[PDB]
């Protein structure tokens, strides 16, 4: 014979704190529980008695209840936290549920962090050099990597691999590997990978000089 | 579980596994929130009923199978929802386990079958083989299931795939071949089930009288 | 340090008795067991101590051992019995297996048995007549059913359904259903279904006269 | 189970669940019959060995996990077969249970990887983030698996899909990003496994010395 109201929608980016409120007249008088529900799945209890966490629920989930408002807080929100959340109250009489909040975890542009790795001395002993360029935690997927050796554009001697969208932050990562003979590697000085991506205002180059600190 | 279709005015039964815990039935209309329907307390064998359901919620248990059941009767279109069993500890007001959901869609197009005999020919081969069957006509949606003699008769049974008629309703036949010599002493009964319409029909198939 | 030999191949038709022999010098001195193996599956014990059947093995499986020869007999062989069979002997020293026998259950031509069913009196009361023609336990799949009413060929008022290959005998069955109004059904005398199938030397007609014994 | 590829000279281990019963290992070459390899008697903790295998069959057990194991060493092409565990009652000479088969194919093309460090840059951002990794090069077939610090380090790890090189061998990298400030005190070890070649390598990845 009373109603609970939650916002229909909350959106956050990965790592941000999500706050989901449950409101009804004199709600702090009672005990509130929180359920997570994924599409086509059954609800799962994430909090009870305002703020107690069941076994196996990650510690980033916490809660509070006072006055007319109870709050589910997710610290360091992860992509996998995208779901519907329901509050449920108990006054001893009737089991009542909030209308639910859809939590959306938004994945928008992220420029790659770029790293370049010379071949190890160990590998060089075997007569081959692998030079690796890493583009880490970027979005969206589209990215161009070009290799230059002593400013000469390389073609045909590199291969790329890409990860699936990360379960925590929904980004991609990509490795590009340049393969040269030891002889060729030793013939040149400057090794560079040039990266073009929507998140960067212009193409970014990471480079090293062979045989340096 | 998964998904059931039901006719308006029929009923759906939701079962749950049944110390110091309560069983609760909860439903969720498509795109909507959660609504409590009732519950059962196994240790005290008492039921709880939500007022919004009038007297349409029947709650029963079976001590032996440790199952408890919620039957919702007099179904209407607005009862279309996912139906869940949940469990939690007594007097705490939370549910730490939720069973798998069953989508129940209440659809006016639902129609139960008519069952007609395919009677064995009086010109069947003496000391040869006779055929008989049941024609299950004009139902929607699929499926119907057919057994013979409660499932005790399986040898020589063929139950055909359903066909969609020009009417938009389904039909199928189930047949069996048996010894001609058996026709005068053996009984053959087809058991037809169409869950959407809660139809359960036994038809005895006999040689046509002359 | 001795060998067991089985025929590589046995073939039977459904319902026939399959006999699979296992031979080795003085085999009747010892205990023989039989294993059934399906493609990509693990063997299953079907008989032990010459002729004892494990729980759940159908009674159509039986066996014997005497002299230099042990025999697995399958009475009323079913399609599902198609498999490799291995005999295994025990002399107390070494576990030895026969080379295996592939049992093939051959499905070849079978003409349909044809049956026709008038509509029930019950159905007729409702204003509709269904006339059913059954083609039972035939092979191969291809079959033509034509309906005639007072010798007039029917078109557009019948539908067919067919079963999957039967698990025991690998045959098909087919029903053809002719639908008429009660009014039309009562206007005609002779109802006939004509069946054409590879197993029949010419097309076979089954018929009845409305309102007869 | 399912299927494993192995290099000539490597070994394959087949495990089985371990009163009054014997465990037996049996193999079956593709398109061929069944061949006994040995067995184990859990109640007496004794092994039995087939002479055809020379001394290549090692039989061990673990009382605690009630598992017994057959290892076949010095693999050759002719050891390509489906390998089964079977069980039967003692002194009866029959096997009433057979476990699921594992297809083991012994292929000369099998090659274990070389593992090289992707060392963290000495120009990494002070109080920012550094990247490091392991390059796993020139193996066949797939897969390799990589963990960090026995699997205790998962945050910021990315292990890339393998790429087929023009050589016909696979390569991949696994990287991790960590605090720059950690580089001088924290240890980072990649654990690389390639089961086909029985390769198991731990590589410690450190800032390159200057």
């Amino acid at each position: 014979s009373y109603v609970l109201t939650q916002p229909p929608s909350v959106s956050v980016a990965p790592g941000q704190t999500a706050s989901i409120t449950c409101s009804g007249d004199k709600l702090g008088d009672k005990y509130v529980s929180w359920y997570q529900q994924r599409p086509g799945q059954s609800p799962v209890l994430v909090l009870y008695q305002d703020s107690k966490r069941p076994s196996g629920i990650p510690e980033r989930f916490s809660g509070s209840n006072s006055g007319n408002t109870a709050t589910l807080t997710i610290s360091g929100t992860q992509a996998m936290d995208e779901a519907d959340y329901y509050c449920q109250a108990w006054d001893s009489s009737a089991l009542v549920f909030g209308g639910g909040t859809k939590l959306t975890v938004l994945r928008t542009v992220a420029a790659p962090s770029v790293f370049i790795f010379p071949p190890s001395d160990e590998q060089l002993k075997s007569g081959t050099a692998s030079v690796v360029c890493l583009l880490n935690n970027f979005y969206p997927r589209e990215a161009k990597v070009q290799w230059k050796v002593d400013n000469a554009l390389q073609s045909g001697n590199s291969q790329e691999s890409v990860t699936e969208q990360d379960s925590k932050d929904s980004t991609y990562s990509l490795s590009s590997t340049l393969t040269l003979s030891k002889a060729d590697y030793e013939k040149h000085k400057v090794y560079a990978c040039e990266v073009t991506h929507q998140g960067l205002s212009s193409p970014v180059t990471k480079s090293f000089n062979r045989g340096e600190c | 579980s998964g998904a059931e279709v039901k006719k308006p005015g029929s009923s759906v039964k939701v079962s749950c596994e049944a110390s110091n815990y309560v069983i609760t039935w909860v439903r969720q209309a498509p795109g909507q929130g959660l609504e409590w329907m009732g519950g059962f307390i196994p240790d005290f064998r008492t039921a709880m009923y939500a007022q919004g359901f009038q007297g349409r919620v029947t709650i029963t248990a079976d001590e032996s199978t440790s199952l408890a059941y919620m039957e919702l009767t007099n179904l209407r279109s607005e009862d279309t929802a996912v139906y869940y069993c949940a469990r939690g500890p007594l007097s705490r007001g939370y549910y730490d386990y939720w069973g798998p959901g069953t989508l129940v869609t209440v659809s006016a197009s639902t129609k139960g079958p008519s069952v007609f005999p395919l009677a064995p020919s009086s010109k069947s081969t003496s000391g040869g083989t006779a055929a008989l069957g049941c024609l299950v006509k004009d139902y929607f949606p699929e499926p119907v299931t057919v057994s013979w003699n409660s499932g005790a008769l399986t040898s020589g049974v063929h139950t055909f795939p359903a066909v969609l008629q020009s009417s938009g309703l389904y039909s199928l036949s189930s047949v069996v071949t048996v010894p001609s010599s058996s026709l005068g002493t053996q009984t053959y009964i087809c058991n037809v089930n169409h869950k959407p319409s809660n139809t359960k029909v036994d038809k005895r198939v006999e040689p046509k009288s002359c």
